[PDB]
């Protein structure tokens, strides 16, 4: 009778979820440091701080710290379950990282690998960590970073009589850029976390002081006035995507909307456009150059972080050299800072290229997200996402016909991905919010969105392609590299690619030709050449007027 | 057999309803809708046992439903109104014959990435009223099949219920595991770029949950082994393709984390003896390529704490390791590279036979499988075993160029190889005389060689630089901010004067009796060499006086004024290379020769690059 | 142990050993000024994933079994390590007397 159900295991190992997570915390190593992270903090005493003791996490003076942080994960595993030994984990960190910071002759050496530690006690089980650990621990980062006022405002230029007569040390710059990066990677990563709880719980993370807070360090990050570090804009935009994309996956969408006041966003969204007008050329990446023009990963702050893997990580083998690691010490192992940097290979910049045109990517993708939260007219869906995003399309199609096209980098298809979207934030921008898209705004940019849209109307001739022979010799021009990428994941990283059945390659000999379509600036997708068509010809607003519409048509034939 | 020209007349029928002319997609509701008792018509003839196993029939059907759909994006926001817009009844309906073809890796790739442009490259046209109406189904669906995933616990689930249960749940975990152009910002979770997404912590949750429902239950089932090692195949999957991916290096990781999350869960898949099936690679498949990921990079440390490999070794049996003989040899090749790679350099010796280097193998034999040589013909598993065996030599290292002379000229550094001047004389003799008519792909791979050939030309007097390590180039290849035409040098050389790949260039394609006719490709191919010529070296006087332009500016004539404007566009990137010498411009005449010359087209079409050419 | 101001593995953490250059016997990697408590917690770790208990005991046993031979049979290396090894090993032994199989008992 019903012998067809499945039937249970009567030993189910549940694993100790708890060990796992202990387990985790002892053994996190930081990409390119030799010692583990609690081995590192083995290593470390503090000799300013007499006794340090919070609630029973006793640390003395020449006591080594990691010491104190593992006598705290064995005592707190036998008494806690998992997500108080989350909290309690999370809230006597922040006050050893507190009262380290807060201090005015103690080295900062523990803080970076406490921040790491503590990054690695949120993220093991997202659903295990409560929504209030995430606010105070997200309020300890955000007045941390206003403690560490200094790393992020460096001014642009420095005397012409700064004398680089000077020990040249790296050891303490290295300390607090590691805190910064870090400390926004935790943001970062708290607003992960808080993104994958179920969607009814936001407003117990949110309040006044979490918004505050973000714009006050978000200001901070997307600096004005002073050096960009890099690392920081990354994860500073990182976190508006995760605010704007929980304000439109949620259900009490207004409570979050009444508890932002517009002048957060017309302060974030004019950093964003500052950020979106920078240039991206790997020549001139690690490079330093003029300020707010270049996107520039500088080369004193060269290191993967905790999220992302973001340059080569240069600065990693100084991590390990940062102590003596036979020793216990509270100054940091002296670093001389003009050793680094030796010229083999420029590939690091494409791919920083790569990282930075997903990080432009990422701004106007929010930008098409808080078109959707605002969807009605407000302070800022404001018709300067014609003016900036224009100016954005047009350049990055104009500078790509007349330098990109056969220039055999790696970095070509996204770049006219970006292209291919921003049309996009233009289109939606231009159909269903034309409401406030006003007469004098849309006159600052005639000439580049007519410019831009004609570059996709020019593409429905197609004298171009038309056939298969010729156009696979365009790409032994232009797009040899992505055959070197479809040839290595076709013969050792996909699945569906061995024993091509003559309808799978026929695929490929249909995708890799409109791909190369794309990447030469002829024949775009259609899709695109009706989105830039049902603008331009379109009656909501006079672009062009019928006797100087065909001036641009003759221009095509037509 | 009978029913391919009923498709072949249908595609017809479908693109014979375009337009009067070419341009046609109709993004509104036209006042006419008689396709979609096509539309009805083509997914009713896909759910069916007999024939729709044939590759062909059933892949130009879900091609002329694609086809349908994409000049058609009407179609999906039709608002079928119970609720909903229809591409919510198009996502489980198309769910039903992915589930339906579980096992066949092309029926469902194929079938995802179609479903991709459908709402990536089609549902960018509406935005707010039709997003929310389906990243919210595929959340409800997703929702559905991990609520009914945990009542499996309680007993009173079924056995085939069970069974399309979990293959719904692995078809739905599969469309997400794509890389980003597969689904854009279509779909909400997966809107994060930098390869950091919602649909992450998402996803190993529900593993998680997935690796609990295995750890739950227990059964022996055949063709439950088979389903079981499909999860592990996804989050290999899901993996391998977040990555980078450059030139020809192995493509390195963005997060670290998501490798230890599938380095952990198949590990916790291999503890529990969980999918042992005969015969099948799937799991052999997953370990050789997250170690090919990890094989002397950054994330190393990251593989052998994560997966460790030394507590299931058993020296002793012909049996090496336990599971499985395609799985314990790609085991073992993994423990004989991490062996390999942790012994001293005196302790190892080179084979001359496998090109493999190995240590003093055992007093039992221990190395017969890991280079046997390899297994039945599943095509990517001894090229993924070649290259874990062979990224140990530190041989000459891949380059582009050398690549791009070793897939032409196959065979050819056997030799001295980066001696410059006897690559010169076979890219000669081979331009000379290999060829009667019929290279017309041939000399386009030679002039993207002669192109790239002339850089490392003008990196001598730029007698140190050489063959193998030229990546790309320094001055055409990267590029700064500013004025772009200040980085190339007035006194270089000058292109007849010095450089040989020039005079090879004019030897051939310049003074060819029918430049008027090569091709549209030979002609850019020709332009974009000659653009890296003339940007590493002077372009010769365009005029003397005898009429005489260079048969190189009389190739900028013929391309400016060209048809198509690929060639416009890009024969208008040398007119400013022209523009630049001395002894040739210091006096400024090639500049008003190229001004008399950009005043003379008051040709329309022409219209676009002419700004440029001016600018 | 019963007085000790630290727990023997913090005790072991404080000690190194300068004349065995390198100690190692299966991946048990003892550098030459490394912690030695550094390798017996990485033992630790590495092996918890791996082993089920009666294997991972020992397992323990024959490292730290090893570990204690040659810091013993040496003419000039201090022998502190030694009684701290001795009382972990005796820790490892009888946490679960069911567990442990009898061949590792008489080794
Ligand atoms: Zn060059």
């Amino acid at each position: 009778l019903k012998k067809n159900m499945v039937p249970l295991n009567p030993n189910r190992i549940i694993p100790d979820e708890t060990s796992l997570f202990l387990e985790s915390i002892l053994l996190h190593q930081i990409i390119g440091a030799d010692l583990s992270t609690i081995e590192i903090l083995n290593r470390l005493k503090l000799d300013y701080i007499t006794e340090f003791k919070f609630k029973n996490f006793v640390i003395a003076k020449g006591a080594p710290i990691g010491k104190s942080i593992v006598s705290l994960l064995l005592r707190c595993k036998k008494t806690l379950t998992l997500d108080r030994f989350i909290d309690t984990l999370l809230e006597d960190i922040a006050v050893l990282i507190k009262e380290i910071s807060v201090h005015p002759n103690e080295s900062k050496l523990a803080v970076p690998f406490l921040v790491a530690l503590m990054y690695q006690i949120v993220q093991f089980r997202p659903s295990a960590t409560h929504n209030l650990a995430l606010k105070d621990c997200f309020l300890f980062i955000c007045d941390l970073i206003r403690i560490y006022h200094h790393v992020l405002k460096v001014p642009i230029h420095e005397s012409n009589m700064n004398l680089h007569v000077e020990p040249q040390i790296f050891q303490y710059e290295l300390i607090d850029y590691l805190i910064i990066s870090y400390s926004f990677d935790l943001l970062e990563g708290i607003l992960r976390v808080l993104q994958s709880h179920p969607k009814q719980t936001y407003m117990e993370f949110f309040d006044e002081n979490i918004l505050k807070s973000f714009e006050f360090v978000y200001k901070l990050a997307l600096t004005i006035s002073y050096k960009p570090m890099v690392n920081v804009i990354f994860s500073a935009v990182e976190v508006v995507n995760i605010i704007t994309s929980i304000i439109l996956n949620m259900d009490n969408s207004s409570d979050l909307k009444s508890l932002i006041s517009g002048s957060w966003w017309r302060d974030c969204i004019t950093r964003l456009y500052a950020l979106l007008e920078k240039e991206i050329k790997s020549g001139d990446v690690y490079n330093e150059n003029v300020d707010t023009t270049t996107l520039h990963m500088s080369k004193y702050h060269d290191f993967f972080g905790l999220i992302r893997n973001i340059g080569d990580n240069e600065l990693g083998g100084l991590i390990s050299k940062l102590i003596y690691t036979d020793r216990l010490q509270s100054v940091p192992r002296v670093i001389s800072k003009e050793d680094i940097g030796m010229f083999t290979a420029p590939i690091i910049g494409y791919k920083m290229e790569k990282w930075l045109l997903k990080l432009k990517d990422e701004v106007l993708n929010i930008f098409e997200n808080l078109l959707m939260i605002y969807g009605d007219d407000a302070t800022i869906v404001n018709g300067e996402m014609l003016i900036h995003s224009s100016k954005f399309l047009s350049r990055e199609q104009a500078l790509m016909i007349e330098r990109y096209v056969g220039q055999d980098s790696p970095n070509l298809d996204l770049r006219c991905h970006l292209i291919e979207h921003t049309l996009t934030i233009i289109y939606r921008l231009w159909k269903d919010h034309f409401k406030q898209l006003r007469e004098e705004q849309i006159k600052q940019v005639e000439s580049q969105l007519i410019m831009s849209l004609w570059r996709f109307l020019v593409c429905q001739t197609e004298t171009v392609t038309a056939n298969e022979r010729e156009m696979r010799d365009h790409r032994h021009l232009v797009d040899s590299l992505h055959d070197l990428t479809i040839k290595d994941q076709a013969s050792y990283y996909e699945d569906a690619f061995e024993d091509l059945p003559e309808y799978i390659e026929e695929e490929l000999k249909m995708q890799l030709n409109k791909r190369t379509g794309r990447i030469m600036q002829v024949k775009y997708d259609e899709k695109f050449q009706e989105m830039a068509r049902t603008i331009l010809e379109s009656k909501s607003f006079d672009l062009t007027t019928l006797e100087e519409a065909d001036s641009l048509y003759i221009s095509m034939g037509l | 057999e009978s029913h391919v020209k009923y498709l072949d007349e249908l595609i017809l029928a479908i693109k014979d309803l375009n337009s009067g002319v070419d341009s046609k997609v109709q993004i509104k509701k036209v006042p006419s809708l008689k396709i979609l008792n096509t539309l009805i018509r083509n997914l009713k003839d896909q759910r069916r046992n007999n024939i729709m196993k044939n590759d062909t029939i059933f892949s130009k059907t879900v091609s002329a439903l694609a086809l349908l759909l994409e000049y058609n994006p009407f179609l999906l926001v039709m608002k079928d109104s119970n609720g909903n817009f229809e591409i919510q009844r198009l996502i489980d309906d198309f769910l039903n014959i992915s589930v339906l073809n579980y096992d066949n890796y092309h029926r469902i790739w194929f079938m995802r990435r179609k479903l991709g442009s459908w709402c990536k490259a089609c549902v960018e046209f509406y935005g707010k009223p039709a997003k929310f109406q389906l990243t919210a189904h595929f959340e409800n669906t997703m929702n559905l099949y991990e609520q009914a995933l945990t009542e499996v616990l309680l007993g009173k689930t079924e056995l085939l219920k069970f069974y399309d249960t979990l293959k719904g749940l692995y078809i739905l975990l599969y469309w997400f595991t794509s890389e980003y152009s597969t689904f854009g910002n279509s779909i909400a979770f997966l809107d994060s770029s930098l390869g950091f997404t919602k649909f992450d912590f998402n996803f190993q949750r529900l593993i998680r949950i997935v690796l609990y429902v295995f750890d739950s239950c227990e059964l022996a089932a055949l063709e439950y082994a088979e389903i079981q090692l499909k999860y592990i195949s996804l989050v290999v999957d899901y993996v391998c393709n977040r990555t980078i991916s450059t030139a020809l290096d192995a493509p390195a990781l963005v997060c670290c984390e998501q490798l230890k999350f599938v380095l952990t869960t198949m590990h916790h898949f291999l503890d529990n003896k969980y999918g042992l099936l005969d015969n099948d690679p799937t799991m052999a498949k997953g370990i050789l390529r997250l170690y090919s990921l990890c094989i002397s990079n950054d994330f190393s440390k990251c593989f052998v704490d994560h997966f460790p490999i030394d507590q299931w070794a058993d020296f002793s049996q012909s049996e090496h390791f336990p599971f499985t003989q395609l799985t314990n040899k790609a085991l073992s090749i993994v423990y004989f590279d991490l062996k390999r790679r942790s012994l001293p350099v005196e302790a190892l010796k080179y084979d001359n036979k496998f090109n493999i280097w190995v240590y003093q193998s055992e007093p039992d034999s221990s190395l017969k499988n890991v280079t046997s040589p390899f297994d039945d013909r599943y095509k990517q598993l001894e090229k993924l075993r070649l290259l874990v065996l062979k990224k140990f030599n530190k041989t000459e290292r891949g380059t582009l160029l050398k690549y791009r002379v070793n897939q032409l000229s196959p065979g050819f550094f056997q030799r001295a190889g980066n001696d410059f001047k006897l690559i010169l004389n076979e890219a000669s003799v081979s331009i000379q005389t290999c060829f009667k008519t019929n290279n017309i792909t041939r000399l386009t791979s030679w002039t993207v060689i002669l192109g790239r050939l002339a850089c490392l030309e003008s990196e001598k007097f730029s007698s140190t630089k050489d063959m193998d390590n030229w990546y790309v180039c320094h001055l055409c290849d990267i590029e700064k901010t500013g004025n772009p035409f200040v980085r190339i040098n007035p006194n270089r050389p000058e292109a007849a004067g010095k450089s040989e790949i020039f005079r090879i260039l004019h030897s051939n394609f310049l003074s060819h009796p029918n430049i008027d006719e090569f091709s549209e490709s030979l002609l850019s191919g020709i332009l974009f060499s000659l653009h890296r010529i003339f940007s590493h070296f002077q372009p010769p006087k365009l005029t003397d006086g005898n009429g005489q332009i260079n048969k190189s500016f009389k190739l900028v004539q013929k391309c400016f004024m060209n048809s198509n404007r690929y060639l416009r566009l890009l024969s208008t990137r040398i007119i400013p290379l022209f523009n630049i010498s001395d002894s040739h411009n210091s006096e400024d005449e090639h500049t008003a020769t190229l001004i008399k010359f950009l005043q003379s087209q008051k040709l329309p079409v022409v219209k676009e690059n002419l700004v440029i050419a001016w600018t």
